[PDB]
């Protein structure tokens, strides 16, 4: 509650109405009236932390195709 | 008790956390009022991997080269599976 | 500063009237006073945008009841240069 | 440009919020204001057509609940040369 | 600047906490404290309007909790030249 | 201008947006641009204070339904001598 | 040309795929590519209000559905002499 | 030191009895006794930030349950400059 | 030829596989490799239309489950000379 | 003045309160803020326990609600010599 | 030899225990580090394929539980001459 | 010495904290700090075996619920010679 | 203007409606008029994106009903280089 | 270019787009627009065979609902030296 | 390398795919093609183990649904002196 | 350029026929006719990948009718240089 | 059916 | 600072370890040893308030567990001037 | 060769064996025949990687049925340079 | 060096094995024993991490069954400059 | 480092994959292979204590399941100089 002149915007004042609604944090000039009154985690997803923050390549192909020497 | 806060914060990470209950003297502690038996495991109920003075059978205490599950690396997998076997 | 208030009236009673509070209020300058036409009166003050503010509710609240009322209390906080051109420098 | 974008409005608090946001809004060039009558003010900016489409839109919605409110918002992108005459040329 | 702000508070206690609050939170000086009597003790923080706006309510909120509570905090946007003699005018 | 207002944003394009209504919403003074990485951009003006609160509360309404969006707006009317060594001076 | 058209992507692929819808769709002119972190890629072109607001929304239709897509399409038909200089005047 | 302690009592006695203990608790230096109207006493110390937590969680203990009581026991780890003006050197 | 091919990846593994895949399949030029942030990594290559078309979907076969996968893989047959700016020259 | 603390944040808006939150709290000095990459930004300020210890409290107070957050909350009391490489130096 | 095997990880402790196995299982040389940005760090090894296929079974089993992980492993017998341009010669 | 400890973390705060325990536990050289992009930041310190083990097990615990924690800790006790090319020699 | 706006009419009475309907509407300037062949006519306008949106939208309402009708009512905001040597400078 | 494209339409209107969806599709060169009476128009290209391709799907999508439409989409990969004389080599 | 690789298929056609990929995917020379008879088509590539190993792997993945399709894909690592006489030193 | 098409036939005639329509299609080279025995006849064309895809296209639609049938058409966009001796390296 | 790289687009690509 | 911290420990192995832990942690001097009798060792620490808290709680944490263990930790944060010469000064 | 292969067996006899599999297996050089002690004999190869894979497998399955049979069979792909002081260069 | 090695003892005998075993085990020094009091001996060794670890574990085993036993054995890695006040340099 | 570390097996297989694995483990320097007979081999490694221990241990774990497995591991941190005659101490 604070006394003396108010920045408030008011009915009868136009032109501060744009934008004036938003909440700041921190400290804020206008009056809670229009303001009103815990985060836990990045809210940008990126492609890596998309997926969680075998061996490919040409051994990989014709699995039963080939025959010859085995190699363990 | 108002203002400014140095009053321990369990959020708050570092010195504050630390040996709480096992301080007297704390700025609490006036607001308060108003194991092995043996430092060496028995010898016949274990056995060293590595003997002579990679033993681990005696507790040393302290920065002494032993390292926890936590820490990867050198030994374990990072030996063992180097090289094919049969 | 360089905000605009701007208080437009049915007359130039309920204007004088808006110009003191406005310029009692805060740290404003009366840069104008337009009689539109119709009966509209506008009184415009250029201060910081704090000021005008609290000038402009100051002003709409004073003359809301003298005369025949209150039509606009307007702040633009910052003007285009273009529209610099359209405004009054002196209230003379 | 050669556009003209013009808004009358029921009084000058009105008229120098559509201004404002017309200037703001696109590359228009206010090009005078004009005192009817009766409590009409008339701003008229000149640009391109996109430019005055664009700006007419922003200052037909800033000025509406302003004061006494919107009489017109109104485009011709093209003005024919007789047309110039009662144009201003530049704001006063 | 020429506004003032004001908080009152039951005790001193209440009033080095929103003196200190209020020079921190924006561009005010502390021009002085006194002691009203009966247990008040009245801090005043004078700058521009937008800044003393922001100091009271930073005081306000600082000091709501600390010690008896806050009996006023209020905001002047201009001092008349003659309430300046009620004023304390302090290097402190 | 010693009051700081800050929009953060997922992405360059709300930001750019906030940058341009918080400019042409009140006389703040552009002064920094940041990729903060990850996808943070951080508007930065300072102003008057009450300037920049009027800026801020415009662009976090520019910006909020512009791309990702607005993930924080916050206003500090006097900042320390100190944080003033981190915070740029001209946007480059 | 003083408009601005800003397409945002995740990822470069589809910012190429806009720059190029946007260059042919319209005669604005691609004026920077930015990567801004977190795999987010803006677009920029700067051209009249007409031209750009053509431009921007075939760019949103051509990378709608290019590798991950898009973030924002925004235009801007004046900005203010501030964010010019956070605006890149020639792509790198 | 640049800590400030302060604690509020209602009368003398509860005052000299957190002054004794907030000065025996830590190192902390008594520099003022404040008789403030309508039965309030302050007792301030300037010391370390630990020292004046340590003195003033004492001092709060120690008068809590002395005559009239506590009202308010604060810490504030540094008063701003200008709040330095408002408080005593050394004690009366 | 000046059609451009592009594949985007989460990774530089995948994105090797398919620059490798690409320049085998198809007589085209590796012109880049870029790395946008966030794991984003694109292979930019420059033939004639069928040459670029072969190569892409040689490319999207091999890396689609390579390291964390495929993102994009777009053909451009021609590129406005504005694109050609922001796009890669050589692969150093 | 050897004592560590350090605010790590989701962005640099909560970065910046909490670097203001800290140096206006208690004596420390701020020696730098660390862009780390993902979105983290880190404050670190440099002072005695009891003002670090104090400063840190009211950092997070600060910060925890601003945009995406606090991470980390951390004083040192006594930093290594060689860990101070790795530490920003106080120009910064 | 001129095969390639790449190992993609989150992190850098998981690429240099990679790059370490890889060099330590096999006859390859190890030519490459690079952070590819939101924490995938890709490390490359020229050799004999059979070398190249019995490092990467080496280095990715090692890898798989260090940190973060394994994101690719990846041989490729032979490189086109075009991705010699793209993949580094020696580790910088 | 050449047994190389690596404690990766999310965040520089944890890492901070990691390099503080493995430099006071055992004599070892932090050889080099890393962001490696993603909020990663890699500690790596070289010493001997013995003051390598210790040293790393010391961080380890120390990081675990500083911030967003460890994720890796990490002793080779001797990294190929290849291995070095890619490890940083003194701290940025 | 570089946008081509094109209205194909059955006949010429339309076609002329529709140029005189073009031209009057906005900025954009008569190009050419051609006989298709089959009783086809197409006027083309030369203006900017916004202009010829306007012009089109205007010839093709004109003509509609005029003679045997409007075919085609269409806009190029910018032609390809190759496209203009196809298209009529002037009119004949 | 030896290939040939031709988009056969009922009007010069759709074959004025079709010409610009054609030449912007890929690497073709414009050579040819006949008026072949009736209303019948006909845009030729030459390119490589897959620029033609895509040259002329495009061309086709882009023609076929503007005024009264497409009669013919044709390709021809190697045109006989003997059709080459029927046909024209630069638009007129 | 002494090791053999040989893809027999039902055709040419299957054969010099084969040939083809068994060359693109590792470093092995083809050292002949055989008409068996019968519309059998023989490939032999002699390289490295492992490379010949990557190599009839990749022509069998390839030829083995192009044409006829592939009969027999067979590795052998070291032939005898005397199997050496019927195979084909160089290719005809 | 050196993309390669093969047709496999059945039969000499079906073959001519295939190769004649190919090279009628498109701008190929008929590298040659070989015979495979056991009745498979292949044509080879060597062309530009996009050219080379048409050609094949047609002979195989031509020749599936013709005789037996098409064995196979398949299409190498690229030959490895060391596969080059194995396909005819002579136009006859 | 041709076989060979198919320049026919499969869905993936763009 | 004139704060005294006393570890007291069963031998001297826990009480070296605990003066180690009490030196590190924080900015403490450790100003003596005492061999009380019976087992008994007291390391006595002496710094400012939180200097002290923070290395009797590291010590404390550091020797709990180290060999007959800890038997008091304490802090005194200002001791009697009486109690001065019942203290060591410096270590023998 | 680089890599070595490795077969032990219980008796001369299977190890003979496990030579002769092996070392007609692959391209593989017996470097040593060692008899252990206790009837222990290893037969150890040196040559490339895939060769000795494919040998040691080969020697393996050979010797495992023959007399008392195979005690291990290992591949080291390449030997640390120190290991070579230990290992036979020729058979004795 | 400097890691300190401490065995702890009841009585002096096993104190004056575990020296001897500690310096026989490893190149480290006695530095001193300390008679404790209360039949505790501390026997202090010095010398680099490795050598401390080894002769600790080698006095530990060695003391463990000669007299009353080990109450303790640990390792000093590093050890503060202020802790080697109360470490005896030289055995006396 | 004079630390002998030695690991025994039975069977040459294991004792040269211990021989392998210790000697990349850690700086260790191979000495000798020795022939216990019984068929136990003994490898001995000599460096730093705590190298040494690392060494060992890997090779301990690595070997323990190849052949017929681990039969002892040892390390003597300061072998008496009259050892040495004993131990190969000739690791050429």
């Amino acid at each position: 509650i604070i006394s003396g002149t108010s920045v408030d915007a008011s009915d009868l004042v136009t032109g501060n109405e744009i934008g004036e609604q938003q909440l700041i944090s921190g400290d804020a000039y206008v009056g809670a009236q229009q303001t009103g009154c815990m985060p836990t985690d990045f809210s940008i997803q990126t492609p890596a932390r998309s997926a969680q923050n075998r061996i490919t390549g040409p051994g990989m192909l014709a699995t039963g195709l080939i025959t010859g020497t085995p190699e363990f | 008790i108002t203002g400014n806060d140095i009053a321990p914060s369990g959020r708050i990470t570092g010195p504050g956390m630390l040996a709480t209950g096992l301080i007297t003297g704390t700025p609490e502690f006036r607001h308060a009022a108003r194991k092995p038996e043996l430092v060496c495991a028995p010898r016949s109920d274990q056995m060293d991997r590595v003997s002579g003075e990679g033993k681990e059978r005696c507790h040393i205490t302290g920065d002494d080269w032993s390292v926890n599950k936590h820490i990867t690396g050198t030994a374990g997998q990072w030996a063992s599976g180097r090289n094919p076997s049969m | 500063g360089i905000a605009l208030g701007m208080i437009e009236t049915r007359g130039l009673v309920p204007a004088i009237e808006a110009a003191d509070a406005m310029t009692k209020a805060a740290e404003v300058r009366l840069v104008g006073r337009q009689f539109v036409g119709g009966g509209y009166v506008t009184v415009l003050v250029r201060g910081e945008t704090g000021a005008v503010n609290a000038a402009v509710r100051a002003g709409a609240d004073a003359c809301e009841r003298v005369g025949d009322g209150l039509v606009a209390a307007h702040i633009i906080a910052r003007v285009h240069s273009e529209v610099e051109n359209i405004l009054p420098k002196a209230p003379q």
